[PDB]
RNA sequence: GUAAGAGCCUAGCAUUAGUACU
């Protein structure tokens, strides 16, 4: 279901939420945007050429809650393949362990196809993602200038 | 040009490094020569390092920031120049001329959104009347009179002055709005309130309502002035009232 | 250690010994005048006339020593007063050193061979 | 020292908000150029 | 606190006795006094010591001992070539090098996709034979009395005579490093599949193809580099014909796929058909 | 004087906007670009000519522009 | 900050006890829970307080090899130490004196356990494949 | 007879 | 025109003036203006006392 | 660009094909929006902007770098502004004597660390001696494969300090460098320039000195 | 907020000046043969030491002003003096690059702190550690072990002479002001500035701590600023400008701030409101130049009731409160709140 | 996120017999115990 | 006449790493 919005301290960009190939994950992102969950919520893990992880409210990166109360299962397909930048996928700690944490990809990451459930792509504001991947990060890939998600909500 | 060049360059660079380890820190002048020479050699990695070593000695010299950013501008290194400007304007936010030349570089590239963002940062450091006036003239230059009006709002709040208000009202009477110029004089006396009692404020009220052909308004203005103004201040206002009559 | 590490000839502090006493005085004196100069100048005055103020201080010291009254026609009174106060500082120092070395010369206390000439 | 293999005591410009990859490429191209220049033209 | 070492230069033993000589040497690059580590990788080994500073080690992701890269174990050239990165800017001078160091004190190799080139040109099992005694210089001259007892290899030096003069600074920086030169000339030949004197032969032979690779799978392989004229299977030979319409496309297909690419796992060879 | 060279900086500002750019130039650059924010840092879409304009502009400025004892006195007759 | 429900009276929720000079092979809490008996490889027994300083107020020595296992006696004032020097030893805790040293085993006295209800009796099993029961008096 | 013991507050180190 | 700025194995050259000496500090005891002793008193009483004593017993008159 | 589940057979080739970027997981060719993902990403990542709830951008990252990351750097105008909130005796209140005692103790400990380093390390009559005992470490490599350490995972390293000869003279000669640039500069948070009259330009004209 | 907004807040809420009795100068002491440059009061409050350009340190009776003792050991001017509160020690620095520990039970120099490359300008004793801090023309604060004479630390970063120094037990344990116009607040454990304060336009020749508040004052030729600690938050400028280079600043427990000008002015300000209740000019002793009139040091005695000033006419001058004054007979210079709207 | 540079260096404490015994079961014999506690190493 | 240095030829101090093929 279409057009969730992230507006961050670096900018604002908007992602569609894929309905068919992954309904559980998309409903999760929809509703969590709706409830005010992805507010504050700094992009904690930014790796150039790789991804922009976000979604953990605690800022630790260790766990972000879901609408089902905990983990849920992937929706990997032979259809949904991490092929370029801007692909929005969920971050899991292995098979069938998704939380809330997501990552926008900045590059083609084949080596995640089969492990990380895609559910969308950045429809508007790829400039923000390009600028956001090149931000200064520390030895832990943590942005040295906090990149807050000042507000996330569907549109 | 080949390998005879390169060794003349070795010789002159060793000359520069010798002069610079001797005289570099204690008396300026030298890094400008070193950096302009390396710019002549079209070596900009080397010249940027020379400018960075100047600024590592003394960053509070506006002349050096200017020469650095101009080297970078005149060779179309425009993001490099922006970065030099960002640093110069971050570190010496009270040199107006840094801000001017950053704004000018941005509008020469037809980047008026970037020029305007530099104007916003500058207004945050609260410049003089000339800074706010340059911002207003900037927004006029691109025929953006709603933006220039919002800057005038902010301007007369930040520096609450008769100069701010009479300049606001002159802007309006140029702009096409005469009930708004009247509005801005009225608002100057209410908001400014006290300390709007002064000569040139009432002289300007008189001249406005005069070129508005509301001469009864203007008579009320001249009187209410002489009433409120200390008649020590009255000679000029009163001779100008004679000039009205 | 000097053989195997090399001489540490690098920014270790030199004492102010009898042979450096007068030259270090003038170092310190000029540095002091330079302090004052930089603080006395108004905010937008080109801070490079300090070298000519230091030359005026050298001149005023030679004029003190020779008993010559000086009056530079266009010297700011602040700069001139600074020069007079530091020439008087040097004059006090030099006269007190002369008093001291005269008492040593009179006693017979050990003085250098040049101290006798300098004191005369 | 060799002041044409290396940049003497190189102080690289510090990173800013603007990406200077392209500027660096242009500088290298300029360095690559070898137009004839007299000593007077190079010293000014 | 621990050397930064190639895990070949620690030998087979999971247990390492290593001597820690703090201030035991000068870095062979930064000329800096540093903490040396010395150890015997294994029982057939000699005692190897670290050759460079710990920092100067972890700058270029190289072992403190062999000065080879840490991920792939190939000289700093071969890795810099496949990394495509600029020549070393780092100052060769030691006044310059120490100034760069004292700067970087007071205030790119881990985030790359594994380069197939380096992976293709690396050793599968560890070169433990690099951790072994030098050659007995008295056995060379025929004058070794130590017999089989010699702790030094009782063989003769069998080495390229332009090699055996390698420079530390050059193997660390990447300039005229004869070993990586030999290696890149090797890959230059292997990247040199002979385009024959016949200009019009527009077909490439694909041999050694295991049977689970189908003709449209090899078509998916070769369509990228140009138009195919016809692809022809024959699993009897486990081989294939592929003709294109333009020579330069078959040239592309030789040049990219000459250094033994693997289609869906099968180690397959290419030839000019 | 900073006021003198300030009206000369405004000389240069209005002159160069009259010399290098036009109103439909500006407004169609904008019409391509909705954000005229939070986009700071990312270089904006503008014609590659603009750059040399600045350069040429400033370069324009450029073409507008004993021994030591002689200078000394030449300061004093100047003053005295 | 972080205010997570302090359970005990200890100054901090994680306290490291240092002062030993060898492996620490066995430890024991006093029955009244305000003492620590730590037996190290250094053939020595540290006595720590569980609260308010964690002060090792006594180091009892007297074994010639690693004190492998320590329990307290049911009242907490007498200690049973078992070692590798073939000698199990009863000590008085408050005092710093050894009470009764029995060394009947032929090899390292690995394990011991004193009886918790009844008399002052403890079992000790050592390397000789013999498990011996030991009454105090 | 205080012995050569100290107790100091320290976090527990973690390998990751 | 500009002084040298003085920013900061170790060298094993040992100066003669750097050999151990005066290796313990004197502290102010009870009786030498120690800090705990001086909170106890009113220093203004003693100052005005001493100043009055000086200023009268130099004037020589009651 | 065709919407969700409307893209079968429609493949992008150029930047302009993405609209405002993003890439398509349904498609199975590598896409490159905005030319992101072209080899290496460049050099020297840029500083980030920080924007408020309300949209006020922060450009401090220019000035808050290197050693300035750590310290108090006054960057804005509100640092220049008189603070009335803060002038009461109760607002300017020294820390708790307990915290000050902890600071005094920590500082004494660090300063005695340094002073004893300067005393001992630099003293050469300290007689050199025996071998710094073995310390074990467990070292887990970056690259562990069943061929490295012969199929073992980690390594225990016996780190044995070798004893230095007492007769070994100072081993390394000392090197000379110019001092580096220093910590990064800090904004000069001055009040507006006060205008030099031409008068006060002339009452600081210093005549040349004629000796 | 703004300069306008804050100016209106300031017109409404500025702390009013606390009435302070005027001070009068009651004693000149002649006898130094050069500019008196430093003062230091002994913690017992019964003698003070003054160092001079005549290279001596004189010990004076605080109640009679009597020369108790002259100490010669510096080769050049004595520029800084610090009497220890915890040790029977006096510390002097001088233009001779030398820092000396005087044993006041011997009246002799027992330790020397070697290492300044130029003349030393400032000195400070850590109040709780046995550590001293000196700054000089080499732009560096050298942190010394009092006992071992070892240079424990060098605080680097200033660019010109470190002219003023503060030492406290809380962090920042050293505050320096320099001729490079900045104030550095130092982290003494790390050897690093914890803050650099660039609000001054001229060189910071005087620092002073508030005796009781976590706040210090810095003084330039252009402003006296007041700063909150630990972080060096600018509190405000004094509500007037002594139009002088301020060489010395002392703060009282009543909050009398005394600032002493290079022109021999002495202004007394209300700490806490920033308002100067007194303005004096020095009289120079007979023979002096009126150019030779600066006020190089000032300290309050330990009670706060005496101010001892070290002057360039080579006198020590002593000031006491005219404390038989009442807010009616003696209000001094009267206060108008900062009613203006200005730019900051 | 790692400790050393090329891996994780962690302190260890054993009794000295164990380092030497394992170091020489592998060292001399070729085959010894993995120090991780996972089986044995080598041939 | 100092005595300084530049260079030329020939000119005995430090080092232990690195050497492959489907
Ligand atoms: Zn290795
Ligand atoms: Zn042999």
């Amino acid at each position: 279901a279409p057009l969730v919005q992230i507006d961050t301290s670096m900018g604002s960009f908007t992602v569609e939420l894929y309905y068919k190939h992954a309904p559980r994950t998309c409903k999760n992102f929809e509703e969590l945007a709706k409830k005010g969950y992805y507010d504050g919520t700094i992009f904690h893990r930014i790796i150039r050429d790789f991804m922009c992880q976000g979604g953990d409210p605690t800022g630790t990166g260790r766990g972000g809650e879901s609408i089902y109360g905990g983990k849920f299962e992937d929706e990997i397909t032979r259809d949904l393949k991490h092929t370029g930048a801007g692909i929005l996928s969920m971050a899991n700690s292995g098979p069938n362990t998704n939380g809330s944490q997501f990552f926008v990809t900045l590059a083609p990451t084949p080596w995640l196809d089969g492990k990380h459930t895609i559910f969308g792509r950045v429809t508007s504001g790829m400039a923000v993602i390009k600028r956001l991947g090149n931000v200064q990060t520390d030895n832990l890939d943590r942005p040295v200038t906090e990149v807050k998600v000042i507000r996330a909500r569907p549109v | 040009d080949p390998e005879e060049l390169a060794e003349y360059r070795l010789s002159k660079r060793k000359q520069f490094e010798d002069l610079v380890r001797r005289v570099g820190r204690f008396n300026g002048g030298v890094w400008v020569k070193y950096a302009t020479w390396e710019e002549q050699q079209k070596d900009f990695r080397r010249a940027r390092s020379v400018w960075e070593r100047c600024l590592a000695i003394e960053y509070r010299n506006v002349s050096m920031w200017l020469k650095y950013a101009e080297m970078e501008m005149r060779h179309r290194f425009v993001n490099h120049a922006r970065n030099v400007w960002d640093r110069a304007v971050s570190l010496l936010p009270r040199i107006d001329q840094l801000w001017y030349k950053y704004i000018h570089m941005e509008e020469m590239l037809g980047n008026v959104a970037g020029a305007r963002q530099v104007f916003e940062r500058w207004m945050r450091f609260e410049p003089d009347h000339t800074g706010w006036m340059a911002y207003i003239k900037f927004e006029l230059r691109y025929n953006e009179v709603d933006r220039a009006r919002a800057i005038f709002e902010r301007y007369i709040q930040i520096l609450p002055t008769v100069k701010a208000w009479v300049r606001y009202a002159k802007f309006e009477m140029q702009n096409g709005e005469v009930g708004l110029a009247r509005r801005c004089y009225e608002r100057a006396v209410d908001e400014l309130g006290e300390d709007a009692q002064t000569e040139e404020f009432f002289i300007k009220f008189a001249e406005f309502e005069e070129k508005a052909r509301e001469v009864e308004r203007a008579r009320a203005i001249y009187r209410y002035a002489l009433d409120h103004i200390p008649k020590a201040s009255a000679p000029s206002l009163y001779q100008r009232f004679v000039a009205f009559e | 250690a000097r053989q195997f590490e090399g001489r540490q000839s690098k920014g270790i502090a030199k004492t102010v010994t009898k042979q450096r006493i007068e030259s270090h005085f003038d170092l310190e004196l000029r540095a002091a005048v330079m302090h004052d100069i930089l603080d006395m100048m108004p905010e937008g005055v080109k801070q490079n006339k300090a070298r000519t103020i230091l030359q005026h201080l050298s001149e005023a010291w030679r004029c003190w020593k020779a008993n010559i009254p000086w009056k530079v026609p266009g010297l700011p009174a602040p700069v001139e007063n600074m020069i007079l106060r530091y020439v008087k500082q040097k004059a006090d120092w030099w006269t007190n050193v002369a008093h001291y070395n005269r008492e040593r010369i009179r006693r017979g206390a050990t003085v250098d061979k040049t101290v006798c000439r300098k004191n005369l | 020292v060799d002041y044409s293999s290396e940049v003497a005591f190189e102080l690289k410009p510090q990173a800013g908000f603007y990406s200077t990859a392209d500027e660096e490429k242009t500088t290298r191209s300029m360095q690559q150029e070898f137009r004839p220049v007299t000593v007077e033209e190079l010293e000014g | 606190d621990m050397p930064i070492v190639c895990e070949t230069c620690l030998g087979p033993n999971p247990f390492v006795r290593m001597q820690r000589i703090e201030f035991g040497g000068t870095c062979h690059i930064s000329g800096r006094p540093y903490t040396v580590f010395r150890w015997r990788p294994g029982n057939d080994a000699r005692y190897k010591k670290t050759v460079i500073c710990q920092e100067v080690a972890k700058a270029k992701n190289v072992c403190q001992v062999c000065l080879l890269d840490l991920e792939y174990g190939l000289p700093v050239q071969v890795r810099d070539a496949a990394m495509g990165v600029k020549p070393d800017e780092e100052p060769q001078s030691e006044v310059g090098k120490e100034y760069k160091l004292q700067m970087e004190a007071d205030a790119s190799y881990a985030a790359g996709r594994p380069n197939e080139m380096l992976q293709k040109l690396q050793r599968s099992q560890p070169y433990y034979k690099r951790n072994q005694a030098r050659v007995c210089s008295f056995f060379a001259k025929g004058q070794c009395t130590r017999g089989a007892e010699c702790p030094y290899r009782h063989e003769l030096p069998t080495a390229d005579p332009a090699l055996a003069n390698q420079s530390y600074k050059d193997r660390y920086y990447g300039t005229n490093d004869p070993v990586a030169a030999k290696m890149l000339k090797r890959v230059d030949e292997l990247n040199k599949l002979t385009p024959p004197e016949d200009t019009s032969i527009t077909t490439l032979y694909v041999g050694g193809v295991d049977a689970s690779i189908t003709e449209d799978d090899v078509r998916d392989a070769f369509y990228s580099f140009g138009e195919l004229a016809s692809v022809r299977k024959m699993d009897v030979k486990s081989c294939a014909f592929v003709t294109y319409t333009t020579r330069s496309a078959a040239e592309k297909a030789a040049e990219e796929l000459g250094g033994n690419p693997l289609i869906k796992g099968a180690r397959v060879k290419l030839m000019w058909g | 004087a900073p006021e003198n060279l300030y009206q000369a900086h405004l000389k240069r500002a209005e002159a160069g906007v009259a010399a290098a750019y036009s109103v439909e130039d500006y407004e169609r650059a904008k019409a391509a670009d909705p954000e005229f924010s939070l986009k700071y840092g990312q270089q904006p879409k503008l014609p590659a000519a603009n750059v040399e304009k600045m350069v040429a502009e400033l370069q324009e400025r450029d073409r507008k522009k004993n021994d030591r004892n002689a200078h000394f006195n030449k300061k004093i007759q100047r003053a005295f | 900050k972080e205010g997570i429900t302090r359970t005990s009276n200890l100054s901090a929720p994680i306290i490291q006890l240092s002062g030993h000079a060898g492996e620490v092979f066995s430890m024991r809490f006093s029955p009244d829970g305000q003492c620590i008996a730590s037996g190290s490889f250094d053939k020595t027994i540290f006595l720590w307080r569980t609260y308010d300083e964690n002060e090792n107020y006594n180091v009892i020595a007297g074994h010639r090899n690693a004190v492998l296992e320590v329990h307290w006696f049911t009242d907490g004032e007498a200690l049973l130490s078992c070692s590798a020097d073939k000698t199990a030893r009863c000590w008085d805790a408050e005092t710093g004196a050894p009470i009764k040293k029995m060394g009947e085993h032929t090899a390292v006295v690995n394990s011991c356990c004193p009886l918790r209800r009844g008399a002052k009796v403890f079992v000790t099993g050592a390397d000789d494949s013999t498990v011996k029961v030991w009454d105090m008096r | 007879p205080g012995g050569p013991g100290i107790g100091r507050a320290v976090g527990r180190g973690m390998p990751a | 025109w500009a002084p040298a700025i003085g920013g900061e194995k170790p060298s094993v050259q040992q100066s003669a003036k750097n050999l151990p000496g005066h290796t313990k500090l004197k502290f102010r005891q009870t009786g030498q203006a120690a800090e705990e002793e001086l909170r106890a008193k009113d220093l203004r009483a003693e100052l005005e006392a001493k100043e009055r004593k000086h200023f009268g017993k130099q004037s020589g008159t009651d | 660009p065709p919407p969700y589940l409307r893209r079968k057979g429609w493949v992008p080739r150029r930047a302009e094909d993405f609209g405002d970027g993003g890439a398509f997981p349904e498609i199975h060719v590598a896409q490159y929006p905005l030319d992101m993902g072209k080899g290496s990403t460049g050099g020297k990542q840029q500083l980030a902007i920080s924007v408020n709830e309300k949209g006020e951008i922060n450009y401090d990252a220019v000035v808050k770098q290197g050693q300035n990351k750590d310290r108090v750097v006054h960057s804005d105008h509100g640092a220049l502004v008189p603070k009335v909130d803060r002038l009461s005796k109760e607002a300017l209140a020294r820390p708790d004597e307990e915290d000050v005692e902890k600071t005094v103790a920590e500082t004494a400990a660090a300063l005695e660390r340094v002073v004893q380093g300067k005393l001992s390390s630099v003293n050469p009559t300290k007689l050199p001696g025996g071998p710094g005992g073995s310390t074990l470490i467990k070292y887990t490599p970056a690259q562990q494969g069943a061929q490295y350490a012969s199929g073992a995972g980690q390594r225990i390293i016996k780190m044995q300090d070798l004893p230095v000869d007492p007769l070994e003279p100072p081993k390394f000669r000392h090197v000379k460098v110019p001092r580096g640039p220093g910590s990064p500069p800090v904004p000069v948070l001055h009040s507006p320039p006060r205008p030099l009259t031409v008068k006060d330009q002339q009452d600081w004209k210093i005549p040349p000195s004629i000796s | 907020n703004s300069s306008a907004a804050v100016s209106r807040r300031i017109a409404s809420k500025w702390p009013r000046p606390v009435w302070h009795a005027p001070w009068k100068m009651y004693r000149v002491i002649s006898g130094h043969l050069g500019w008196v440059r430093c003062v230091a009061v002994d913690p017992s409050n019964e003698w003070f030491a003054t160092g001079s350009a005549d290279r001596t340190i004189k010990i004076w009776d605080l109640a009679s002003g009597q020369l108790k003792l002259t100490l010669t050991g510096h080769i050049e001017q004595v520029t800084g003096l610090a009497v220890s509160s915890r040790h029977p020690y006096m510390f002097s620095c001088g233009l001779d690059k030398m820092v000396k520990c005087w044993d006041l039970e011997q009246n002799k120099v027992i330790r020397s702190y070697h290492g300044h490359l130029s003349g030393v300008y400032s000195i400070a004793l850590h109040p709780n550690l046995d550590v001293l801090m000196t700054g000089g023309r080499d732009s560096v604060v050298r942190v010394w072990d009092m006992r071992t004479k070892v240079q424990a630390m060098v605080l680097s970063g200033h660019d010109q002479t470190v002219c003023s120094l503060l030492a406290q037990a809380p962090d920042p344990q050293v505050i320096s002001g320099s001729h490079d116009s900045t104030i550095r607040l130092w982290d003494l454990r790390k050897g690093k500035a914890s803050a650099v304060l660039t609000h001054h336009k001229k060189s910071i020749r005087a620092l002073a701590m508030h005796p009781h508040e976590f706040a210090f004052a810095s003084a330039s030729a252009e402003n006296i600023k007041k700063w909150a600690l630990p972080d060096g938050d600018f509190l405000h400028n004094m509500l007037s400008q002594q139009r002088a280079i301020i060489n010395s600043m002392a703060i009282n427990q009543d909050g009398v701030v005394a600032t002493g000008g290079d022109n021999g002015s002495l202004w007394l300000w209300d700490w806490r409101s920033g308002h100067c209740f007194q303005q004096d000019e020095t009289v120079v002793q007979p023979g002096s130049l009126e150019s030779e009139g600066a006020l190089y040091d000032m300290t309050f005695d330990m009670t706060g009731s005496r101010l001892i000033t070290a002057e360039g006419d080579k006198t020590v001058k002593m000031w006491k409160e005219v404390e038989d004054a009442t807010p009616e007979t003696h209000p001094g210079l009267p206060f108008r709140p900062p009613k203006d709207i200005k730019r900051f | 996120l790692k400790n050393h540079f090329v891996g994780h260096v962690e302190d260890a404490h054993m009794h000295p017999i164990h380092f030497e015994q394992q170091y020489h079961n592998f060292h001399a014999l070729g085959f010894g115990e993995a120090p991780s506690g996972i089986g044995v190493v080598g041939k």
